[PDB]
């Protein structure tokens, strides 16, 4: 993978979903007024749909996964390394369409555009940790 | 004298600052502030950080004269630039 419609519907799934945890608003109106304020015109919107919904119906077991690796932060999580990360899980544990390495790599460059500073590194050393639990394999 | 309807008006904000704590927190703030005040939030949404600068967008729709009062009187922290306009 992958097509770069799909990787910009990552993209603005990381706006969306920054959006979302900070407005509090409904997932199904964050998606309708992203959508319809945004330029999504070279994005693949189906792909930006199912994410909004997967990580929204999946953020307490997201949350779970995540947890644990947060244990040594003396400051809550970054929103834009949360939504970074609640992606990345979600792909590793539910899009299995997306390959292992891609979900890990657009993650870290997601969070290098969008992330504190060393947050890029931040989120590799998460994600080197969990993702083999969720896909053993590693594909 | 007062902005009276403010109809089809939106208030437009763009935050800036080095630290992403204070963008979140100032971003919370304001998003608080509008939906407590009967107006509406589109975004917050960050934008790619650009010279070490974090930035994130937000607008007020249907705002009503108690929301332009509650930002008057938030207290917006050090280190957060905000442009705000209306119209």
């Amino acid at each position: 993978m992958e097509p770069a419609a799909r990787r910009r519907a990552r993209e603005c799934a990381v706006q969306a979903l920054y959006s979302w945890q900070l407005s509090q608003n409904d997932i199904a109106d964050v998606e309708y007024q992203f959508l319809a304020e945004q330029d999504v015109k070279d994005v693949d919107v189906l792909y930006f749909r199912e994410l909004l919904a997967g990580v929204a119906t999946n953020t307490a077991y997201l949350d779970g996964l995540m947890k644990p690796y947060l244990s040594r932060l003396l400051e809550e999580l970054g929103q834009v390394e949360k939504a970074v990360l609640r992606i990345a899980l979600y792909e590793l544990s539910k899009r299995s369409d997306v390959p292992y390495k891609v979900a890990i790599n657009e993650a870290i460059e997601l969070a290098k555009s969008f992330g504190a500073e060393d947050s890029h590194k931040f989120v590799n050393g998460v994600l080197d940790k969990a993702a083999p639990v969720i896909r053993p394999n590693k594909k | 004298g007062p902005l009276g309807s403010m109809q089809n008006q939106r208030i437009r904000i763009r935050l800036k600052a080095f630290d992403h704590r204070l963008i979140d927190q100032a971003t919370a703030e304001i998003v608080e502030t509008a939906k407590r005040t009967g107006a509406q939030v589109r975004g917050p949404i960050p934008l790619p950080t650009r010279s070490r600068t974090h930035l994130r967008l937000v607008d007020i729709v249907e705002p009503t004269e108690k929301t332009v009062d509650a930002l008057m009187r938030l207290d917006l922290a050090a280190g957060v630039d905000v442009q705000i306009s209306l119209g």
